[PDB]
C-alpha cells in the first residue's frame, strides 16, 4: 500500500513553467512505476508522463512531448513533473499515481488527492 | 380519519400500481381504517410533471417520480439520469444517499413541498423497435419515441435517432400505426403495456436506470399525527423492498419470455453509446456552473 | 369504506366443563355484506376453523371438534358476531380470532381479521 | 414446591408489573426456590373483576384490585373511590386501616375468599384529551373513555362529559383513532401505555386516588405454611414500599416530561368539579342505608 | 483511526463472510479510511458463544448472533427460535422490534455489553441426510448432527432422532464418513459448505427460522464519535438489506440446484412435527414463569 | 426465568501455607447454562473477584492475587463448582462466595449467589 | 496401525487468562503412545510444550511453560489435554496435538494433529 501526496499547484501564465512534486509513503518507492495524470473539468483523465523504477525509461503523452519532464528521487521518495511552455489547455487537476508496472490498458492502482494547475491567458 | 389521494401514470397491472394498492391496503390495515389511500392511475390527473405540480400546491397528496425527474425543479438533479452515468440501481441509490442527493432532497422539500419518503428500483431502460438494432449505427432515421424528459431525448438524438416526444398513454397506438419506429422503457413496462405486441425487436441498450421516489405533499404530511407518519414511513419502505425485488426478478425473466414471443433481442455494443454521451457530460457540467458528472459516476 | 375492522372480546381463564361467550365488534364496511367466522390458533400450528355464519344467519358452519358444544350467532343491528362456547376442555386453549369474508371459504384465508382474544381452559 | 399464579391487567413495562416481577424474584430467592410466582399480565386472564372472580372460586391465586373496587362485592366499600373523597394516599390508607376498612377486609375474606395482604399507592388519576380542558365547561361533549367502574363513570357523567366504558387494552387504539376524545388515568400509566403519544392535552384534575391491594386467595393462603406466609407477607410490604415511592417519585417528575414532549398541561379549577359530586354523595349514603361518605372524608 | 475486529464462525465464501467484507468495504469508503474492520472468520477466535463472551469482556468488537441465541444470556429470548414457532423472517423480525424485542435488546446491552445494530435473514433450516426422510418416522434412529444450541437439540429429539452435538467446522467430515447420518441448516450454507456433495436427501422441514444480528461491543460503541456511529448503523443496514436479500433469492433457486446434483428432495408432512412441539412450548412458559409462546406466535 | 440456588461448604480454620478445597452445590435452573464464579469479602471491603470458570470448563479467569495458587473446576454431572486454594496466607482470610451468571462479567454483579463460607488463615 | 488426532479448544483469551485445549484420538490403541503438545508462533519453528507418558506417570515440560501449563490424559475417553494458565501474548500460536510411541527430542514426532489456534490479547 502506497499513499501519494501532490504539491506544486499554482496559478501560472501562458508560456510559464511550473514544477509539481509528489511525496510517496508506505511501501518501497523503488518498487513502483510513477505516473502523472491530469483531468480538466468535464474531460476524461489524460495520461501525462510515467517513469520507470530507476528513471531509465520515461513515457510521455504527445500533448506534452518536448514540454514536460518527469523525474524521480528514490532517496527522498519523490517524483517531479517539470512543466514548461504551458498555456490554458494545460489547466487541470494533476494527479500523482503509482503502479508496479507502466500500464495503458488499465487504471493505475494507486492515486492522490490531486493538485490544481491554472494557466491564465 | 384521513383519506390521502395518490396519482400515477402507470396503469392497472403494472408493478407501480400493484405496489400502490399494496400500499393502500397496508395503510388501511396498519392504521385500522384510519388512513385510506385513494388511487388515480393511468395519468387521469395528468402526467408526473402535472401531478408533481399538484403536490406542490397541496391539491394532491402522493405521487411517484424518479430522482432525475427532479431536474424539472432542481436542474442539478437531472445529472443522475444522464444516459449511462449510473450503471445500475445501487449506484443510483448511492447518489440519492450522498450529501449531494440530500442537498436535493432538502431543496425539494423547502422550495417545492416534496418530501421523498423512499426511492425504489423501477428498472433499466431498453430500446424496442420495428427494425433490428445490432449497433448504434442502426439507430439512424429511427423514429424513436421518448418521453417528456430531456435526458431520454438526449439519448435518442446522440444515438442518432429522430426523437419524438410523446405522452405515455399514446405510445402503444403510435407503435401500432407505425407513426413511430421504436420506444424506450424498462422491460416490466414493455410487458405490462404490451409494447412487444407492436414491436418485433428489442435492443438491450441499458442507457438509463430508473428509480421511483414515493413523494408526499409536505402540507399533507404536516397535518398528520406522528403515529400516522411512522405508519406511512414503515409501509412505503416495506412495499419498496417488494417492489424493488419484483423489478429485479422480472428483469431477469423477461428476455426469455419475449423470445418466446418471437421477439428478436439484440445485445448491441455499448461503448459506442458511451462515446456519444461524452459531449453531453461536458455540456451539462458547463451549463450548471459546477462539475458533477465525475462526482456521481465515482460514487 | 372498503375494509372491515374487527375487535374480539371475551378472552378469559376458565375451567374444564365451563362455558364462555366470545364477542366480536365490526366496523368499516357494511357488516351484513360479510360471512363472519371464528378461527383459533395454538402456538406453532395452523389456524383451525371453528365456526362461520352467513350474512343473514340462515346458514351456519362448524368444525367437527366443536359440534354441539359451540354456537355462533350474529346481530346485524349491533354489527357483532358472538361465539358461545360450552363444555370447554384444555385442548380448547387457544387464541380465538374473529374473521370476515364476503363468502364462506375453505380453500383460502378469510380477508379480514381482528387480533384475537386469548382463551385459557384449566384442567 | 408451591407455584402461585398472579394475574394483572397491567402490561410489561408498567410499574405494577415491575413490582409483581420484583415480588416473584424476591419470593423465589427468599424461599430458595420453594415459592414461585407465575405472572399473567396484560389482562390475558380477564379484567380485574374476572380475576377477582377466579380467586373467589380458587382458580387463580393472587391479583391486584383497588380497595374501592371491592364495591363490586361489598357495596359500602366503593365510597373510598367516590371522586375526590380521598385527598391523598395516606388518607386512603387511613380509610383502609379504620374499623370500617377492617370490616370490609373481613367480609372480603369470609364471603369472597379475598385476603388483602397490603395496599399500595398506584397514583392519582388525571385526564388527557385531544382538545384543551381549561375549565369544567370544556368537558361538555367530551368523549371520555372510562373503565367499567361506576365511580369513573360518575366522574365523567358529572364532568359534563359523555362516558364511554371500554377495556384497558383497547384504550390506546381509540385515542389514535380518536374514537374517544380523552381518557383518564394516573400519570405513571399514561407514560407506560404511551397515551401521551396520542393525546395532545393533560388536565391535572386529581379526581380519584388509586390504591392497589395485593389480594391472595384465602383457600390458597390457608394451604401455605406459616413459614411461606411470613415470607410472602414480608416480600409484599417490601415491594410495596418501593412501589409507593416509585409512583410518588414519578408523579413529581412526569409533568415536565410531558411538557418537554410538547404536551399542553392545564391546571383547571377543581371547585366546580368538586361541587358537582355533592348530589352523588347523598345518593351513596341513601343506597347503602347508612351515611359513610362524610365519615370517610373526615378520617 | 480505529480498526474494529469482527469474529464469525462462517468461512470465506459464505453469505455471511461476503457481507462482512462488503461491510468492511462500505465503512472503509464512507469513513474515508477512519474506520477499518478486520475480519477473523472460520471460528478462529472460538464459536459464537465464545465470541459473544469476548464482546462482553471488551476483547472483541463485533460478532454475528441469532436473536434466539441471546437465550444463552436472557432466557426468554430463546422462545423466538423454538422450533416452528416463528413462521418467516417477517414474523421473526417483528419479534425483534416488538416491546418484548426491545426489552431483550436493552437487557443485552446493559447487563452484557452487546449492541444489536440490526438483524438480517439467514434462511430457514432444512434437514439433510444420507437416507430419505419421507415422514416423521424416517427420523427414528437417525443420527442427526445439531449445533451447540438447545432448540436444535429439541427439534432432533422431538421428531425422534438421537441428536449429536458437533462444532460447525467438523460437520462436513462427519457426513462424509457417515459418522452422522444427517444435519440441519439453511440451504445457502448447505451449498457453501458443500454439505450436498455428501448428502443424498434434503428434507424440507422448515423447522427453525434463523436471523443474523450484527452485535457490536457496547464498550467499543461509546468509544466512537457520533459521526462514526451513524456511518456504522446505516452501513450495517446497507449490507443487511442486501444480505437478507441475497438469502431469499438463493433459497428460491437452490432447491432446484440440489436436484441437478442428484439430491433427493422430500417434503414430509409437518403436522406431526408441529404437534410434537406442544409439550415443549407449554414447558418453556413454565420455565420462564410467564407466557411468551402464545404472545410470540401471534405477532 | 427459573433461578439458581447455591450452597457453599468447606470453610475452615487453616494454617499459613495450608491448602483448602471449597465446594458449591447448585440447584434450580440448568447448571450448564451458567458461568460459575468464586468471590471473597473481608469485613468492610468491596467484593473481591477470585476466579471463574466457563460453562464447559474451557475458559478460566483468575485474579492476579491468586493466579498461581488457586484452581477453579466444575462438575456438570454432580452440579458443583470447586475452588482448590493452596499456599494460603492470612490475607486470604475471608468469606468466600459462590456466584453464578450466564456469562463471565466484570462491569457488574453476578446474578445469583450462595450464602458464603468463612475461611480463616492463621499466622 | 495408524493413529488419528483432532484438537479442539482454540480461542481468543486475554493476558493472565487460562484456556483448556483437548485432543481426541482414535485408531491404534491410545495407551501405546506418548502424547505431546507442540506450538508454532509466526516467525518461529514448532516448539515443544509438554508430553505425558502412557499411564500419566511421567510428564515433560518446556521451561517456557513449566509452571503455567499442565498436561493430562484420559485413557478411557482417549483424550489428552493441556491446561494453560497465566497466558501471555507470547503464548500466541497454533497448538498441535502429537503422538509417538515414547517421548523423543532428537527427532520429530510420528503422528500429528491439525491445529487449534490460540490468540492471547493484552
Ligand atoms: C413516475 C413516472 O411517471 N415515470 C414515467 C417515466 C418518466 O416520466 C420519465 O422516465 C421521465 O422521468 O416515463 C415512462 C415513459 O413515459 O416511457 C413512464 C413512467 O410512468
Ligand atoms: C387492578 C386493576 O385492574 N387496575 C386497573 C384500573 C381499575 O380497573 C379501576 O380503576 C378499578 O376501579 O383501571 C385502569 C384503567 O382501566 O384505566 C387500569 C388498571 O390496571
Ligand atoms: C452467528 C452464528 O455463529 N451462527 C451459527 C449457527 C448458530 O450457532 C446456531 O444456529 C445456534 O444459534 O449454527 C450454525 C451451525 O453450526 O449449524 C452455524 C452458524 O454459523
Amino acid at each position: 500500500q502506497v499513499q501519494l501526496v501532490e504539491s506544486g499547484g499554482r496559478l501560472v501564465q501562458t508560456g510559464g513553467s511550473l514544477r509539481l512534486s509528489c511525496a510517496a509513503s508506505g511501501d518501497t518507492f523503488s518498487n513502483y512505476v510513477m505516473g502523472w495524470f491530469r483531468q480538466a473539468p468535464g474531460k476524461e483523465r489524460e495520461f501525462v508522463a510515467a517513469i520507470s523504477w530507476t528513471g531509465a525509461n520515461s513515457y510521455y503523452a504527445d500533448s506534452v512531448a518536448g514540454r514536460f519532464t518527469i523525474s524521480r528521487d528514490n532517496a527522498k521518495n519523490t517524483v517531479a513533473l517539470q512543466m514548461n511552455s504551458l498555456k490554458p489547455e494545460d489547466t487541470a487537476i494533476y494527479y500523482c499515481a503509482a503502479d508496479h508496472f507502466h500500464v495503458t490498458h488499465r487504471k493505475y492502482d494507486y492515486w492522490g488527492q490531486g493538485t490544481q494547475v491554472t494557466v491564465s491567458s | 380519519a384521513t383519506t390521502l389521494k395518490m396519482g400515477m401514470q402507470a396503469s392497472v397491472g403494472s408493478v407501480e400500481y400493484n405496489s400502490a394498492k399494496m400500499l393502500a391496503d397496508t395503510l388501511e390495515e396498519m392504521s385500522q381504517g384510519e388512513i385510506k389511500l385513494a388511487l388515480y392511475p393511468s395519468a387521469q390527473l395528468g402526467d408526473d410533471r402535472a401531478m408533481l405540480q399538484q403536490l406542490t400546491l397541496g391539491d394532491l397528496d402522493i405521487t411517484y417520480a424518479e430522482f432525475g425527474r427532479m431536474g424539472l425543479a432542481i436542474p442539478r438533479a437531472e445529472a443522475v439520469m444522464l444516459p449511462y452515468v449510473a450503471k445500475d440501481f445501487d449506484h443510483l441509490r448511492r447518489m440519492f444517499e450522498s450529501d449531494f442527493g440530500q442537498g436535493v432532497r432538502d431543496e425539494m422539500l423547502q422550495k417545492f413541498n416534496w418530501r421523498a419518503l423512499d426511492t425504489w428500483y423501477n428498472g433499466t431502460r431498453e430500446t424496442t423497435s420495428n427494425r433490428p438494432l445490432n449497433s448504434i449505427e442502426d439507430f439512424k432515421g429511427l423514429k424513436l419515441r421518448v418521453p417528456n424528459a430531456k435526458q431520454n431525448l438526449n439519448y435518442a438524438k446522440l444515438s442518432g435517432a429522430s426523437p419524438t416526444p410523446m405522452s405515455f398513454s399514446e405510445v402503444y397506438l403510435a407503435l401500432q400505426t407505425n407513426a413511430v419506429d421504436g420506444q424506450e422503457n424498462p422491460l416490466p413496462t414493455i410487458k405490462t403495456m404490451k409494447f412487444y405486441e407492436v414491436q418485433k425487436n428489442l435492443a438491450m441498450t441499458h442507457h438509463i436506470v430508473n428509480d421511483q421516489m414515493v413523494i408526499i405533499s409536505e402540507s399533507t404530511w404536516q397535518k398528520l399525527s406522528d403515529t400516522d407518519k411512522d405508519i406511512i414511513q414503515k409501509a412505503v419502505q416495506k412495499v419498496g423492498d417488494a417492489h424493488t425485488q419484483t423489478v429485479k426478478t422480472q428483469e431477469a425473466e423477461l428476455v426469455s419470455f419475449f423470445k418466446s414471443e418471437g421477439i428478436n433481442v439484440t445485445y448491441p455494443d455499448l461503448e459506442p453509446f458511451r462515446e456519444a454521451m461524452q459531449p453531453l457530460y461536458k455540456e451539462f457540467d458547463s451549463n450548471i456552473g459546477q462539475p458533477i458528472v465525475s462526482k456521481l459516476a465515482a460514487m
